[PDB]
């Protein structure tokens, strides 16, 4: 009793929207399940078996793709500006921290 | 005494997709993936409805809805009819008797902090503190504004106290207490770092002439005794006729709202409260000064009460207390703005950090009061109780004329003024710090170095005067930052004939050294001679420059050419452009990009002071200056504006 | 002990289907960077997930609808937050998986669902629309939310009901785009050196050595509007989890490992030098041990790729392209620093601080200035040692090269050595310092940042305020009977009367910090509350707390502290006879706020004098937007005259509500604008009891 929406539609040919009106916008649809699918491919867990080798993906992508967008003519962004700044100050963070500790020795 | 009923809840076994290889055991609720670990949005809030259970009703509040912490757990009854025909689907059996196990398991560790004593001694103590400060501390017996408020120090020494106490008597619950403590002190958001500085020892307290300062620490005693089992809080003090009105205080209440059984008192010596199964806590006095707290065994507060003029001869048991493995030496102290310095204490501020917290009304400049003038109690505000005999004056001359230290008071006269008229400091103490400290060695990495100096010379043609001194800088880039080789402060010797060669071989020299020190580096010096003073002095400086440099890099000079003339002199004219370099400098320096060079020069500044801690003397003077100016406008220049030339 | 309520029961349901959302995006936020073909693959796993997402609201839809209109908490915000951006951003990559398939390329599939063609859908208007003024702010940033929900909150007194909870649905929309997610934070929207609101209250509770907190507020990194995550990853992960495969029943997971073994046995570090580099080259060097270390990581991430490549290889037999593949051409031509910042999908994050530190500290470094960074309290606990037992008992001048070059070199020989002593000897305070922030910022920006509990719970408590007033203006014209007094035919003569019999008295100067209190009660907001908390506080630190986190300029915090300290009708009574709450000749932002603290101290002060005067009454002055609700669906305002800071009908004065606190057939009630009317209609009722 109580059944899932996985033995309910039983069909993958068509639009999302008509599976919209056909099973949960129907007046008639009971709608008694929730169960979310596992949406992982296999092909992405036999080579990032961890989550937090997961994220640390997600997260280096995310960089990337911050990196990429920002890098007719507007320009004028305040996102391309602070990630510039940012970029500058890690430099130049990282330059006065190496030499400070060449200098202590 | 069962708690709330958030920790008592059914299984309510969902569903999961995930390999177990991955799920994890939020609890309080079922088992779901791994990433709801790394997400604080979810796992803050799963976590805080839990300990939301163990806060009695009592400490969530004054108007927090009658029931429940509406503002943590509240649900609209729409809501709760729309999401209870909301059903899961049903764990597989062969997947449902683990997780059960693992449900039912990892909830366990918090139905058992409930129960364990040790807990309960904490959750006692907080309870009992803020139901008994609900009405303000008096003779109560514990069983318009009608509610006491404990300002922002009276707060400090309670968490000082009870984190530290937490961390002392349990120690096997760790993690499960500091996100109480948390709940508690209504506190939450606050990182692992910014509470654990309150599981420090030795945490000074400077606090202003009253301000409840004893009027709190008796009730602190009282209940850190009859709720605690275990602990010898040493409470020393000045001479020890201030003592035993500490010793009346604490027992009149200790003795008031509860029985005198418990109450063991001995004249001039320790107070212990006993327990009805074989337990005892004490407050020995440290007071006496010679003996009996020499040995310590659970002492782990040692009140100090007044450290602002040390008791004589009692630093030896209080350094011998320091050596305790377990002790957290409050020293409270009194500093009534009628020295404004304990100066015996104010002094540990130069080499220290998270030790000593000041409660003052006036900031080190006296001009901005205003920082910390909606914190001073309003209390403490009384004035002669009449505004003017016949008078229509704006508060601001009122203030002006009802000065008086802005707290009736008699502070200091001078240094910072009566009206403030927006005097700040500009550039941060941090930035000055890194200034002074990190230099790049120049002369070894001078791939970093753009080709180009800048030199600018802002001159003063007298002598026997303290602002008589003529400010050189030479500057470049370093990467994309700005770097300084020399500074030169230089005063003319009285009644020479040639004080514009005098000063022309001051900066040369200076060049030739930077130059030598660097050399095949630069393939251009830019000069600039400041001629507000007098213009024909200035050209006199730059052609005596011109002159000796002859003796490779190109050296040009920034040209002018004066209002109303065609001429283009070599000379500088500041005016219109001081305020962006300034400006600018400012913003630079704050964010780490100016620096002053391993190997800068300075004939000059060498024998008494460091030239980059001397020059930085000067720009802490930002809201004689000849060599702040020079650094600044030799910087603006490496900067950008309009060509300077041959 | 049994029976547990339905609220309790209710929350931990919400919390399951919170971490089944907060996972499926997760999944969808992996699939917008795998490779189409294989996203293609969980198709209908998508669409089934999607749909399910779109069965969960029309739910919850009513009910988070009544929710977001009777007080918000920070569960179901990031709960609508989440369902939210998973609705949007599951339909969004369904549509770019399905627009695949019929163009079938790749490179045009991560510029869709990565964004690598948007108009930055990162920017808003506000348009906090106040009294006077409508002032209007962007939201950029994630701090731009903070900084403009305190706003709303210190300008509460001054904005509309209905034009602020019309100026958050516009906060929300852009939070669902930003911290919708709740699990990573885009670099661009992070700026982790604008403090937050609860990093305020740190340095306030926390240690402070002078250096008041305006000084000590500009060296923080506020680490709680984003946080740090702490991953961690292991060296050889993809050897451990490859003969434990979900599928792989057949001995193909030995043939896989045999061609990861065979594979096996089978950054630009020539960029460091640009750097700034001191002191001498020959030897080693912290650059050389940082190139040593950075070559290492290398090393490991291509032996990670090259094993990768061939196990995907080996199992399923095509070399899948995902999103660090198909773009690999831009990570080859990356600077230091630009794959510095990013990069490691092998390592990790915190592998990069690791090489870093491994490079600055090395065994001879020195004796001292290398215990206090291991040990940062034992040095204080020193220094008070120290300070305890401290405090108990000419001519000449050449032109040519040989002189001036010689003269310069002795002068660098002699300051090369001072600042050299200086670093060693003295300065270990502020070495433990500066290298202790560095360290911070510098794993601050490294480190992967997920998320902070701050917008969703700051969000709510300010909502709550407006959302609980425009509920009182609405519950109380809902009552018994209603004397609503806005319409005046003959209420100038009850008005002047009360107006005149009480500007007939002194104020009681032993009365003024009763007074003063309930001024900066009122005046406060609800966000910083510091003034109900079991552990209370005064209601001048509530607002102090409320008005600095805000940039308030010095010269009004004397205006504000300084308000009611002087207290004859001067300065008494502002209100005309019925503009009470009316800015009409008043424009700005603050000289808005002073027209609104003077209609608030003439309140309190006629309150004052009416209960001194006509000692019948009570007045218990009080605010509607405290009274947070109870279980369910009840409030039980007390009575009382609430200021209800609304300029169509201010004053609401609940002279007998009801014997257990609704507002029913037994609550006559008064509306008014002015204060005097106020009081004579409640003396009328008041009086003959
Ligand atoms: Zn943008
Ligand atoms: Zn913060």
């Amino acid at each position: 009793t109580l059944r899932d929406t996985i033995p309910d539609c039983a069909l993958r040919s068509q639009t999302l929207e008509s599976l919209d009106a056909r099973y949960v916008s129907r007046d008639g649809a009971h709608d008694a399940a929730v169960w979310f699918e596992d949406m992982t491919p296999a092909e992405l867990e036999v080579v990032f078996p961890t989550t937090d080798a997961k994220l640390n993906y997600l997260s280096r992508t995310q960089r990337l793709a911050s990196l990429l967008t920002y890098a007719t003519p507007d320009t004028a962004c305040v996102h391309g500006e602070l990630l510039a700044r940012k970029r500058e100050r890690f430099a130049a963070v990282i330059n006065r921290f190496l030499d400070l500790h060449q200098i202590l020795r | 005494t069962m708690g709330g009923d958030a920790l008592r809840v059914p299984f309510l076994d969902f569903a999961t997709a995930t390999p177990k290889r991955h799920q994890t055991v939020v609890p309080g609720v079922g088992t779901l993936h791994d990433c709801c670990e790394h997400s604080p949005l979810f796992s803050a809030v799963a976590r805080r409805l839990l300990f939301n259970s163990l806060v009695p009703a009592q400490l969530k509040g004054r108007d927090f809805g009658g029931d429940h912490t509406a503002k943590l757990e509240f649900l609209a009854p729409e809501l709760v009819r729309a999401v209870a025909r909301l059903r899961f689907k049903e764990c597989a059996p062969a997947d449902v008797v683990p997780q059960r196990n693992a449900y039912y398991s990892v909830l366990n560790t918090f139905q058992a902090l409930h129960r364990s004593e040790a807990f309960r001694q904490l959750v006692h103590f907080v309870r009992d503190f803020a139901q008994l400060l609900k009405t303000s501390f008096r003779a109560s017996s514990l069983t318009g504004r009608t509610y006491g408020t404990l300002e922002l120090f009276q707060k400090m020494i309670l968490m000082h106290a009870t984190y530290f106490l937490a961390a002392v008597l349990l120690g096997d619950h760790a993690e499960q207490v500091n996100t109480f403590l948390r709940l508690v002190f209504e506190i939450p958001l606050f990182s692992d770092a910014a509470v654990r500085h309150f599981r420090q020892r030795a945490t000074v307290f400077l606090v202003p002439r009253r301000h409840g300062k004893t009027w709190f620490l008796v009730p602190l005693i009282a209940l850190s005794l009859a709720s605690f089992r275990g602990i010898k809080i040493g409470y020393t003090a000045h001479i020890r006729k201030a003592t035993e009105p500490v010793f009346e205080e604490i027992d009149a209440c200790l003795r008031g709202w509860f029985g005198s059984a418990r109450v063991d008192h001995v004249k001039g010596e320790t107070i212990s409260f006993s327990f009805p199964d074989g337990s005892r806590s004490t407050i020995v006095f440290a007071s006496s000064h010679n003996t009996n707290g020499i040995r310590g065994q659970d002492f782990n507060l040692l009140f100090v009460d007044e450290a602002n003029f040390i008791r004589p001869d009692a630093v030896q048991t209080i350094m011998g207390f320091l050596n305790q493995a377990n002790c957290k030496i409050i020293f409270v102290s009194s500093t009534n703005t009628g020295k404004a310095s304990t100066s015996f204490l104010y002094n540990l501020r130069g080499a220290a950090d998270e030790l000593l917290n000041v409660v003052t009304y006036i900031c080190d400049d006296h001009m901005p009061r205003v920082v910390t003038h909606t914190n001073a109690t309003a209390c403490s505000c009384y004035i002669l109780n009449k505004p003017v005999f016949i008078t229509m004056d704006g508060a601001v001359r009122r203030t002006a004329d009802l000065f008086l230290a802005d707290s009736f008071m008699q502070e200091i006269i001078g240094g910072q003024a009566r009206e403030t008229g927006d005097d700040r400091p500009v550039l941060t103490k941090s930035a000055g710090e890194r200034f002074l400290l990190y230099r790049p060695s120049t002369t070894t990495n001078s791939g970093l170095m753009a080709p180009d100096l800048y030199v600018y010379v802002d001159p003063a043609f007298t002598a026997n005067t303290r602002a008589s001194g003529t400010g050189v800088a030479v500057v470049g880039r370093y990467r994309d930052d700005y770097i300084i080789f020399a500074l030169e402060h230089f005063f003319l010797r009285a009644l020479t004939g040639s004080a514009p060669a005098d000063i022309a071989r001051c900066v040369v020299h200076s060049l030739t050294q930077v130059l030598a020190l660097h050399p095949g580096a630069f393939r251009g010096v830019r000069v600039a001679v400041e001629g507000n003073s007098s213009q024909d002095s200035a050209v006199a400086i730059a052609t005596h420059v011109h002159t000796e440099m002859h003796r490779g890099p190109e050296l040009l000079f920034y040209h002018c050419e004066p209002p109303g003339s065609a001429v283009l002199y070599p000379f500088f004219l500041l005016n219109k452009q001081k305020t962006p370099a300034f400006e600018h400098f400012i913003k630079k320096f704050n964010s780490g990009g100016v620096m002053a060079s391993q190997e800068i020069v300075s004939a000059t500044v060498r024998l008494q002071t460091d030239p980059v801690e001397y020059l930085l003397e000067q720009l802490n003077n930002l809201t004689s200056d000849d060599l702040m100016v020079a650094v600044i406008m030799a910087i603006y220049l490496a900067a950008q504006a309009g060509p300077p030339h041959t | 002990a049994a029976p547990v309520s339905e609220p309790t029961v209710a929350r931990q349901k919400l919390l399951a289907l919170l971490g089944q959302v907060q996972t499926y995006v997760f999944q969808i936020e992996l699939l917008r960077r795998c490779d189409p073909h294989i996203g293609r693959g969980k198709l209908p796993q998508l669409k089934l997930n999607a749909l399910q997402v779109r069965a969960l609201r029309r739910r919850l839809r009513p009910g988070l609808e009544a929710q977001a209109g009777a007080f918000l908490t920070p569960l179901s915000v990031t709960l609508e937050l989440l369902l939210e951006y998973a609705w949007r951003e599951g339909e969004r990559l369904l549509g770019s998986l399905e627009t695949f398939a019929t163009a079938g390329d790749v490179a045009a599939f991560f510029t869709e669902t990565m964004g690598l063609a948007r108009p930055c859908p990162y920017h808003q208007r506000v348009r906090l629309d106040t009294y006077g003024g409508t002032v209007h702010m962007e939201l950029c940033f994630l701090h731009d939310v903070e900084n403009f929900l305190k706003q709303l909150n210190y300008c509460h007194l001054i904005t509309p009901s209905r034009g602020a909870t019309a100026a958050l649905e516009r906060v929300r929309e852009f939070m669902v785009g930003a911290v919708g997610s709740g699990l990573i934070v885009p670099p661009e929207l992070s700026d982790p050196s604008h403090p937050c609101a609860v990093c305020f209250e740190e340095l306030c509770v926390t240690a402070n050595q002078g250096a008041t907190i305006a000084s000590r507020l500009a060296d923080r990194i506020c680490n709680h509007v984003t946080q740090q995550a702490q991953v961690r990853l292991d060296a050889n992960e993809l050897r451990r989890y490859l003969p434990h495969a979900a599928g792989l029943s057949d001995a193909d997971r030995a043939r896989a490992l045999s061609v990861l073994d065979h594979a096996l046995a089978r950054y630009a570090i020539s960029e460091l030098q640009f750097w700034l580099a001191s002191g001498d080259r020959a030897g080693q060097t912290t650059m050389d041990a940082f190139a040593s270390n950075l070559t290492a990581l290398a090393r490991r991430e291509l032996q990670q790729e090259t094993a990768a490549v061939a196990v995907e290889l080996a199992l399923f037999g095509r070399r899948a392209e995902h999103f660090d593949r198909a773009f690999g051409s831009h990570l080859a031509a990356l600077d230091m620093v630009d794959a510095l910042i990013i990069g490691g999908q092998a390592t990790s994050p915190d592998d990069q601080i690791e090489a870093l530190i491994r490079a600055c500290y090395d065994h001879h470094l020195t004796t001292p200035l290398l215990r206090r960074l291991v040990s940062p309290e034992q040095c204080d606990e020193e220094a008070l040692r120290r300070v305890l037992a401290r405090m108990g008992a000419g001519g000449q001048g050449p032109e040519t090269w040989g002189d001036i070059a010689t003269q310069a070199a002795a002068d660098v020989r002699e300051r090369r050595r001072l600042y050299a002593d200086r670093l060693t000897k003295r300065s270990l305070a502020s070495l433990g310092r500066c290298v202790r922030e560095q360290r911070g910022e510098l794993e601050k920006m490294l480190r992967v940042s997920v998320h902070g509990e701050v917008l969703p719970a700051t969000f709510a408590a300010v909502a709550n305020g407006f959302a609980a007033r425009a509920r009182f203006c609405a519950l109380t014209a809902g009552a018994g009977t209603v004397i609503d007094n806005r319409s005046a035919p003959g209420v100038f003569d009850a008005h002047r009367f009360m107006r005149a019999s009480l500007l007939r008295h002194q104020v009681d100067p032993a009365l003024l910090p009763s007074i003063t209190h309930r001024f900066f009660e009122l005046v406060n907001g609800p966000l910083f509350d510091h003034s109900t908390h079991s552990f209370a506080q005064p209601p001048n630190t509530a607002l102090y707390y409320s008005v600095e986190n805000v940039g308030l300029l010095p010269h009004l915090k004397e205006e504000l502290a300084r308000f009611i300290m002087g207290a004859s009708g001067a300065d008494w009574a502002v209100s005309e006879f019925q503009r009470f709450y009316c800015f009409d000749g008043i424009s700005g932002i603050t000289p808005t706020q002073r027209a609104a603290w003077r209609y608030i101290r003439e309140l309190i002060i006629a309150t004052t004098l009416f209960a001194s005067v006509y000692r019948c009454g009570e007045l218990e002055l009080r605010r509607p937007d405290c009274s947070r609700p109870t279980s369910e669906g009840r409030y039980r305002y007390p009575p009382g005259v609430y200021l209800t800071y609304d300029s169509d009908c201010p004053l609401v004065a609940i002279v007998e509500s009801a014997p257990d606190g609704c507002i029913g057939p037994r609550s006559v009630v008064v509306y008014d604008r002015d204060v005097f009317s106020i009081l004579y209609s409640v003396l009328q009722h008041l009086a003959p009891r």
